[PDB]
């Protein structure tokens, strides 16, 4: 479910991200639009706001590793499973983060680098994506 | 369901404007790229990229939501001929909508940038999310 | 979302459950912990076990917030605006929560009410607790 | 699951009344989430719920399901070879996405509380609610 041919493309246009940014943003906004997610994330201060949430050091910080798991992710990507294997543990059996939101945060990244990209980010290209995500999100729930 | 919300779909939905229809074509065909399963919903449309159908058909999605917008107080009011359709004959499947509304969001977010913050996109969110809980409900 | 022939057939079961709301409730949520312990974590400083004190107790509110909910079955906004408060802003519950719980109840008047339970109600039902469960998580 | 379970929920299945448990289990399902119905609609008059309760392929494919149910009680580590067949129908040439499937282990534990009352045990369930996890993924694996 990634061909050679549909590897480039992501991986491609995956260099041409804010990887950083991008990420300090959706995690803003997965937390704004899902607000229950603040839950796993009381600890990181206030987040009466949109705004707080978004300027809200933590979340940016917060925003870079996860992001960074995707590029680590991107590097490695037929075997996702494996390479997000410790990261189900964390998510499962320890902060027990229900698997379905884990997919809210691949829809929103999507939602983010269509607002960076614009139209660079084609209809096509953000199919391909979509299996990245898809993938990520179902490899981060293996050990459920 | 909040004013706050209301007001930024609004304002979001007044943005958008008369591209309403070029971004519901678009969002239509991202479902349809992104989300293949979908396409299986459709087996009398021709579906090559910008077939007249696909345009023809976003038009007619754009237009519902606009309509559901400024009418944003009674819901399963102004849509009831549309559950009709989407629930009782068509019996569309309520994961499909969340696939359809992902896919706007999208397209919006690739359109307007700077209108897209992360209040009204919560918003537009929440919003969808009744549309098609409308929509499938009866 | 919800028909006439819902409010109907929610009003026509729950009358059926009677004075015993109550132990429904407190069954309800035993239910829920057993069969879905990922739940048990919000109700941290709670006696878990069964036969509890609390897990009684906390259901007679469970069970008394749905008897409301029936009851002014036509604005489950206004009726419930302390709650989504509660579940949604202050304590944050997991939308996919409320489902589980959800399930629980209808298994719970199920083994109860066998004959009550037809379709027809656990289709309202499920519709019921489906739309509790979205006012609980809103504004 | 430990063999102490694999054998305290074999116990319950043998006191099950498979026949109708599927055919009631499916109606229930089709009725409680109307939109199943477009995957059986060539089953028929799915029209109203006396309707779906009394369609004889509604009765039929219960059941099938129901009696696949079964094969799967057998080999519960292998539900994902046994269950190979029928994530093959169910996904590629049905295309039924899986959140449909835990719907329908639901239905299924929904209707046993209702043949088996207070014999159906709070710690009864949640054995059940963990087959029809597994199942509900053993389908999801394509
Ligand atoms: C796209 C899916 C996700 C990925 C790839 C991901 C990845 C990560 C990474 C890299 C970390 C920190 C790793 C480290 O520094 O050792 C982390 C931690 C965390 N994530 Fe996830 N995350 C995802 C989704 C979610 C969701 C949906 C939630 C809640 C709904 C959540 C809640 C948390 C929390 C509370 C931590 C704390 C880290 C720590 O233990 O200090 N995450 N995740
Ligand atoms: C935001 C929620 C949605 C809205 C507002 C919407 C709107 C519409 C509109 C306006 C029509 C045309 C009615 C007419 O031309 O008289 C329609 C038809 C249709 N829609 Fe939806 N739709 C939504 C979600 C979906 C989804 C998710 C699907 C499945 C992918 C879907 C599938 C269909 C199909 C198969 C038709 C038949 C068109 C025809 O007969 O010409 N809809 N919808
Ligand atoms: C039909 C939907 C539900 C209703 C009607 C309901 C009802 C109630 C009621 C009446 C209270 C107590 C308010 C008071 O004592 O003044 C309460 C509190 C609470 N609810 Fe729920 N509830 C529902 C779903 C859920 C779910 C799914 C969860 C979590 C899985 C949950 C978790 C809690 C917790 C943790 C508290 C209080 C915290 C504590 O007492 O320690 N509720 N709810
Ligand atoms: C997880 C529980 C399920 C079980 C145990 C199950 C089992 C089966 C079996 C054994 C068959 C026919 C095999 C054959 O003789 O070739 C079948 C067919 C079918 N199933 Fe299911 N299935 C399940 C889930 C579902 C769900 C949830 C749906 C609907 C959303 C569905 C829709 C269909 C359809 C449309 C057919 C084709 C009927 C036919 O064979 O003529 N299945 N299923």
């Amino acid at each position: 479910m990634l061909t050679a041919e549909e590897k480039a493309a992501v991986t491609g246009f995956w260099g041409k991200v804010k990887v950083d940014e991008v990420g300090a943003e959706a995690l803003g906004r997965l937390l704004v639009v899902y607000p229950w997610t603040q839950r796993f994330f009381e600890h990181f201060g206030d987040l009466s706001s949109a705004d707080a949430v978004m300027n809200n050091a933590k979340v940016k910080a917060h925003g870079k590793k996860v992001l960074d798991s995707f590029s680590n992710g991107m590097k490695h990507l037929d075997d996702l499973k494996g390479t997000f294997a410790q990261l189900s543990e964390l998510h499962c059996d320890k902060l027990h983060v229900d698997p379905e939101n884990f997919k809210l945060l691949g829809n929103v990244l999507v939602v983010v680098l269509a607002r960076h990209h614009g139209s660079e980010f084609t209809p096509l290209l953000q199919a391909e994506f979509q299996k990245v995500v898809a993938g990520v999100a179902n490899a981060l729930a293996h050990r459920y | 369901l909040s004013a706050a919300d209301k007001s930024n779909v609004k304002a979001a939905w007044g943005k958008v404007g008369g591209n309403a229809g070029a971004y519901g074509a678009e969002a239509l065909e991202r479902m349809f790229l992104s989300f293949p399963t979908t396409k299986t919903y459709f087996p009398h449309f021709d579906l090559s990229h910008g077939s007249a159908q696909v345009k023809g058909h976003g038009e007619k999605v754009a237009a519902a939501l606009t309509k559901a917008v400024g009418h944003l107080d009674d819901l399963p009011g102004t849509l009831s001929d549309l559950s009709d359709l989407h629930a009782h004959k068509l019996r569309v499947d309520p994961v499909n909508f969340k696939l359809l509304s992902h896919s706007l969001l999208v397209t919006l977010a690739c359109h307007l940038p700077n209108d897209f913050t992360p209040a009204v996109h919560a918003s537009l969110d929440k919003f969808l999310a009744n549309v098609s809980t409308v929509l499938t409900s009866k």
